[PDB]
């Protein structure tokens, strides 16, 4: 709904519940542009960590739902990017308390 | 090789006055070391290699620079 | 030469309500999947499964 | 999705209009190729050779 | 030529197609023994020039009971005295030996196999059954050619790998595609095989220079320099391998390349311009 | 294609190995007769003469770039190609497959010094060298160049009688 | 353990229903709303939550709601009143053909002492290390697993050396030949091992490279190699039949070879990017498919891998020449501060470094084909 | 078009070729040649191609350690009169080396001197034939 | 100075030899950004020639104040008669020219 000077990118997904409504712990925008394009990273909610990228969307497959998901929010398990997880199942896992048991 | 290296170092020290640089401290060739001293050059070898390559014989037998020597067919 | 673009060469079945719409009831069974049960006039209303 | 599943056995599940364009292009190419082949087989000229 | 690894030392032809068997014959020893056990007789095909090098050591080490017939091809190329002594050795042994030239290995080998089956091979309990012979040999020697010829004959008649020979006495042959291939070999064995022509020479792995040098060395050791010179037609007996190469180039022509002249001794050796052999044995 | 998703050129290593000059109007490989820095280093498969007592007579280069301008900052491996023969020891025991280093002694191409001198030798000349930068031959049968006066060619300087 | 047969889904279900070694925990008023995972944790203190989740998610533990069918439930699903929860028993796991999940069993083994010199060697060997994975430069001659001779050194034996501040030693994720050196990967934790095991199965996108020095030069600079292997047992060793076409019992082996730089028709430097894992795929493909054996491979290029061409550098009669094959630039899922994946490289061994130096080619260079 | 490649500013478009007559280029160049002569890097020479072709020249290149001494012929001469823009070709022939080299005048290190007062065109022809044969064989 | 005008020349003459935006390093996902136009920096055929070039820090070699001439030991890609502008380099290799 505005330029970054008025609305930070992580605030775009403010209609969804979960950690996305909390300010990310790490910002990688001012320094440089990371190859993967991840611009924000949230505090590890267990072995899972949430990242947001400045791209139209990376079509990955989450190992919980199993569906291909196209979004900027990606949850990775124990820093292993080979196992991505979409924000819906990330939020459900955090709510159920299965952060370290998926 | 140790004797060769020691002799080369001694020659370089004797030339120390006008010497500009030293020889390598790690002997590349363990049977032949050459110390260049301006127009003079000293070659220290072992007996086997000296007999193999007879530079002394070649340079003693080679004829002087005759200007007419260039008046021959090409090769 | 005849045609060089196809989406599905084969033909589908005329049946709509079930796999065996044409067959008579006394020759084929009726699918008990919930999708068929939903339209079924008997299997949708009441079904008892709890046991003593 | 298919065009008309009830008539897939007739039109390959593709709109005839799209099929019409595809066949127009392919028939143009095939006619050019056939003319070239006739010229080659008859001596560079179809009617004359 | 340019390519290093020789294919003929690894490749054969099974029913499905070409295959690259790897390892040494000792690995297959067990499978070969089982094949021979389930077969009725054995037909071994070897090269007379280097018989003990062409043969499969595991076969002779493991199975001696089953009747076996050995066919030494290129007998005319091979030396006569060695052929006779090894023939006597095999006759003393329970096996049989047969030395064959080109046409002999072509058809007389099948004729002799039929004679062997009729004479010595016992009679089967039934009649519709067939006497089975396991064929063991390097495909380049001629085993592959024989198998292919039988396959073509059977296919034309109709129009595991078992190929029939004749309707009576119902002889069939089992194929052993990759049980006796050279694979990796010693330097001396490779030189011998290259000289015999069974392994093509390469500019990298085993050069023609080394092959011809080995041939010249063995001839000089035999002490046949004058006869070699006479066979090659060069004027005087050579004193060194380089001298022989130079003489060959001079004989061939003024513009005789060293490699061109070095290629000729190998062709002559393969074509029997000199009669010799490469192989040892025991009594 | 590699890497998948962003294919690159498979000639990355040979790019480091070879020195290439962008053929543009401001950058070109001269004929070697205009001034210093003009010319072109030899390619891999160039065949050149080896002048020494060694049995070898022709040598095929292996370095993707060989020239006098940088004969001291680079190693020129090469393979004997057409070896001679005798009619009768290490020097005479070369083989047409062995690989040795080489030391440039001359180039058939026009070579220009920084002093304005231009030279055109008649033969591409080299000499066999062991991995320890010691020549295999006992002596030389050709004239070296100014580049051969570097300390990286000390034994070559000692053996070669005449320079240019 | 033995006596475990491969079972189809129907066979597993039939065995589970027929077996009488099941315990039915009733859900009373007190455990009505309690979650399945908490209920199992309270009722089986000896078991671990890993075992609980594995059993529940693989169906070995289920619940019966009096419905005439056995419901398979998630770990987060609540229980219900007057319903049974069916859990197997040690008898169920042992006295039948159904194998258990690889955790519930109480198998254990002894340990082995390591010398200080060996520990220092392992520490020097280690290249990369993080909280999850280690990458180490396995040498040339050392093996990975125990050899046919029990009294021999092995990476498996040295594994406890690099158990840095962890209760349990790491686990090798993949294995290398006894003659090939280079990067080898160890998972610190069991979860890390399970996650990283999906990398080393057959893949279509290469993630690692093999730098090799091959005698001869292939006819083409870059290409693909595909060979189907039919590995079978022999007398002492194993026979490896390679064919171009597929077969019922064969396994494919695929690689992408790029000739980085070839001296001449005599020797060449190649990089292999494998898309599949087989016994000796790189060596076999170089020897036969490319017809250019590795410079130190005597098992396939016997008497041809040791050429007279490099007599000046390596003695052709020294058959102990180390294999000129080196695993390099293994790409890991874990990223770095710059956002790019971690590509762990291993320095070239002594022999390959010497050969490159003598040929004048640089050794330390980044391989762009593996980002 | 985010960038430009051509400049139309008067400073650059202007040329002084019209006013070039104010400065004598030839006199300056001849003065430079005379300065070189005085310094001794070269001596004056006024010869024609017919006169010089085939003349023997001795070249002493003051390299180190041993100055290079060569004797050759004169294949060609760039100019017929003393000038900095000169140069002379030579065909030196050592024991087994045949090098054809262009030497410019005025270089303090490449002391080249035509040792004869005259040359022979027949000698030039036969030496040129020798060089051609050597080059072809090479 | 002004470079000599070579006219309108092709890519082989000017810029003649004859980064990444978004791509997936691993097979984890599918996200890319292709090139949808020509970027402003693209070596292309055009008018190569006349242009204000500036050689920096050319040493002086010889001054002839009688004829008002300065000799610089370099060759310019400019025509005779071009009005060159001489300025004094202010530093080199971290030093100052005048000191
Ligand atoms: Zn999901």
């Amino acid at each position: 709904t505005g330029s970054p000077t008025h609305q930070r990118e992580y605030e775009r997904f403010h209609h969804l519940p979960g950690d996305v409504r909390t300010r990310p712990q790490f910002d990688f925008t001012f320094g440089e542009t990371r190859a993967d394009r991840v611009m924000f990273a949230w505090r590890k909610r267990g072995d899972l960590q949430l990242y947001q990228m400045s791209g139209r969307g990376e079509t990955f497959v989450c190992y919980r739902c199993g569906y291909p998901v196209r979004s900027q929010l990606v949850a990775v398990k124990a820093d292993n990017w080979d196992y991505r997880m979409c924000y819906r199942c990330y939020t459900n896992t955090v709510h159920r308390g299965m952060e370290n048991d998926t | 090789p140790r004797h060769i290296h020691l002799a080369a170092w001694a020659v370089q020290e004797a030339d120390a006055l006008k010497r500009v640089c030293k020889i390598r401290r790690k002997q590349v060739d363990h049977t032949w070391e050459v110390v260049p001293v301006g127009r003079i050059i000293v070659n220290l070898m072992q007996e086997s290699l000296r007999e193999e390559l007879s530079l002394e014989r070649k340079w003693a037998v080679t004829k002087c620079m005759d200007p007419l020597s260039v008046a021959n067919a090409p090769v | 030469v005849p045609q060089q673009l196809k989406a599905y060469g084969g033909t589908f079945s005329r049946s709509v309500g079930e796999r065996s719409n044409h067959l008579v009831s006394d020759v084929v069974l009726q699918s008990l999947s919930p999708s068929s049960t939903h339209n079924s006039p008997l299997l949708s209303k009441n079904i008892k499964t709890k046991t003593v | 999705p298919l065009f008309h599943p009830q008539t897939t056995g007739v039109h390959g599940g593709v709109p005839p209009r799209q099929q019409q364009r595809v066949m127009d292009a392919i028939t143009w190419k095939a006619v050019c190729f056939r003319r070239g082949l006739l010229a080659r087989r008859k001596g560079g000229r179809a009617k004359f050779g | 030529s340019r390519k290093g690894m020789s294919r003929e030392a690894f490749v054969d032809i099974n029913e499905k197609g070409a295959a690259w068997y790897l390892g040494h014959m000792q690995l297959a020893s067990r499978t070969l023994a089982e094949k021979v056990k389930d077969a009725d007789f054995v037909l071994e095909i070897r090269d007379a020039r280097l018989p003990f090098t062409t043969g499969n050591p595991n076969l002779q080490k493991i199975i001696i009971d089953r009747p076996r017939l050995i066919v030494f091809n290129k007998a005319e190329m091979s030396n006569e005295d060695c052929n006779r002594v090894i023939q006597q050795y095999y006759e003393r042994t329970g096996n049989f030996a047969l030395f064959t030239s080109a046409k002999r290995s072509w058809r007389d080998t099948v004729e002799a196999v039929q004679r062997f089956v009729t004479h010595i091979l016992p009679a089967q309990r039934f009649k519709t059954t067939a006497n089975v012979g396991l064929v063991v040999g390097m495909p380049n020697v001629g085993k592959s050619t024989l198998i292919n010829s039988l396959r073509l004959a059977h296919e034309y008649q109709f129009h595991v790998k078992l190929v029939p020979v004749c309707k009576d006495p119902n002889i069939v042959l089992y194929d052993s595609p990759g049980l006796t291939l050279p694979g990796c070999f010693a330097k001396e064995a490779g030189l011998k095989l290259a000289a015999c022509g069974i392994i093509p020479t390469n500019d990298i792995t085993l050069p023609r220079s080394l092959v011809a040098r080995y041939i010249y060395d063995v001839l000089s050791a035999a002490g046949v320099g004058e006869h070699m010179a006479e066979c090659l037609h060069l004027p005087r007996a050579p004193i060194s391998f380089d001298d022989c190469i130079s003489m060959i180039c001079e004989r061939s022509g003024t513009s005789g390349q060293t490699d061109l002249g070095n290629l000729d001794p190998s062709r002559a050796q393969k074509f029997l311009i000199h009669d010799a052999q490469l192989g040892n044995l025991g009594r | 294609k590699l890497p998948a998703g962003k294919p690159a050129n498979k000639s990355w290593f040979r790019h480091n190995l070879i020195i290439r000059r962008k053929a543009s109007y401001r950058s070109r490989w001269g004929t070697g007769a205009e001034g210093y820095g003009t010319g072109v280093p030899f390619s891999d498969q160039v065949k050149l003469h080896c002048v020494d007592n060694t049995n070898c007579k022709h040598v095929r280069l292996i370095s993707k770039a060989t020239a006098e301008r940088f004969a001291h900052c680079r190693v020129f491996p090469a393979v004997a190609h057409r070896v001679s023969v005798q009619r009768f020891v290490s020097r005479h025991r070369v083989k047409p497959g062995n690989i040795y280093w080489v030391c440039l002694l001359s180039r058939r191409q026009t070579n220009t010094r920084m002093s304005g001198l231009r030279t055109n030798f008649d033969r591409n000349t080299c000499i066999l060298m062991n991995d320890q930068r010691v020549p295999l031959g006992t002596r030389v049968m050709y004239c070296a160049g100014r580049h051969v006066n570097h300390k990286y060619h000390l034994k070559a300087v000692v053996l070669a009688n005449f320079f240019v | 353990h033995a006596r475990y047969r491969p079972l189809s889904l129907r066979a597993r279900q039939t065995l589970s229903e027929k077996s009488d070694d099941l315990q039915y925990h009733v859900v009373t008023q007190e455990w009505f709303g309690e979650r399945v995972d908490s209920f199992l944790t309270c009722h089986y203190p000896q078991w671990d939550y890993e075992t609980i989740k594995r059993l529940v998610q693989q169906g070995h533990i289920y619940r019966y709601r009096k419905n005439g069918k056995k419901k398979f439930t998630r770990l987060t699903d609540r229980l219900e009143f007057d319903e049974l929860l069916v859990v197997p028993t040690r008898a169920f796991w042992e006295k039948q053909l159904a194998p258990p999940s690889g955790v519930l069993e109480e198998t254990d083994g002894p340990k082995f002492k390591l010398s200080a010199t060996a520990r220092e060697m392992a520490h020097n060997m280690v290249l990369f290390k993080n909280e999850h994975v280690i990458v180490i430069n396995k040498p040339h001659g050392l093996p990975m697993m125990p050899t046919d001779d029990p009294q021999e050194m092995s990476i498996a034996a040295m594994l406890p050396a690099w158990k840095f501040t962890n209760v349990a030693k790491p686990v090798v994720c993949h294995n290398l030949d006894r003659e090939t050196s280079g990067c080898v990967v160890l998972a610190r934790t069991r979860n890390a091992h399970r996650m990283l095991g999906r990398m080393f199965v057959k893949r279509v996108v290469p993630n690692s490279v093999y730098w090799s020095f091959c005698v001869g030069k292939p006819t083409v600079n870059y290409g693909r190699v595909r060979m189907h292997f039919d590995i079978t047992r022999g007398n002492k060793g194993d026979i490896i039949v390679a064919r171009p076409s597929p077969t019922k019992t064969s396994k494919v082996a695929i690689a992408e070879f790029v000739v980085n730089a070839s001296a001449l028709e005599f020797g060449s430097f190649i990089s292999f990017y494998p898309l599949t894992t087989r016994r000796h795929q790189e060596r076999i493909m170089a020897a036969h498919a490319l017809r250019c054996p590795v410079l130190g491979d005597a098992k396939y290029g016997g008497d041809a891998a040791f050429p007279s061409s490099l007599s000046l550098f390596w003695d052709p009669e020294n058959k102990g020449l180390p294999l000129h094959l080196h695993h390099r630039k293994i790409q890991l899922p874990y990223k770095n501060t710059a956002g790019e994946f971690i590509c762990v490289t291993a320095p070239l061994p002594t022999q390959m470094e010497k050969t490159f130096k003598k040929l004048g080619w640089p050794c330390e260079v980044d391989d762009p084909l593996i980002p | 078009g985010y960038t430009r490649e051509r400049t139309n500013r008067h400073f650059f478009v202007a040329r002084a070729n019209a006013f070039f007559s104010r400065l004598p280029i030839a006199r300056v160049q001849r003065s430079l040649a005379m300065e070189a002569v005085r310094e001794g890097r070269m001596r004056p020479w006024k010869y024609t191609k017919e006169q010089i072709l085939g003349a023997p020249v001795t070249c002493n290149f003051e390299y180190n350690p041993r100055p290079v001494r060569l004797i050759g012929t004169v294949m060609d001469a760039h100019t017929e009169e003393t000038s900095i823009k000169g140069g002379l070709k030579v065909y030196a022939r050592n024991e087994e080396t045949n090098m054809m080299l262009w030497i410019p005048p005025g270089n303090p290190k490449l002391r080249h001197e035509v040792t004869s007062t005259k040359g022979s065109f027949q000698h030039y022809l036969d030496e040129r034939d020798k060089w051609d044969e050597a080059w072809i064989t090479g | 100075f002004q470079n000599t005008d070579y006219g309108f020349r092709g890519v082989m003459f000017r810029h003649g030899f004859d980064g990444d935006s978004r791509w997936q390093r691993r097979p984890g996902a599918m996200g890319t950004e292709g090139q949808k136009r020509i970027y402003p920096g693209h070596r292309m055929a055009g008018q190569t020639g006349a242009a204000a070039e500036t050689y920096q820090g050319v040493p002086v070699w010889r001054i002839d104040y009688k004829n008002s001439l300065i000799y610089l030991p370099t060759l310019l890609d400019a025509d005779v008669g071009t009005y060159v502008r001489f300025s004094d380099t202010i530093n080199t290799k971290g030093l100052t020219l005048w000191n």
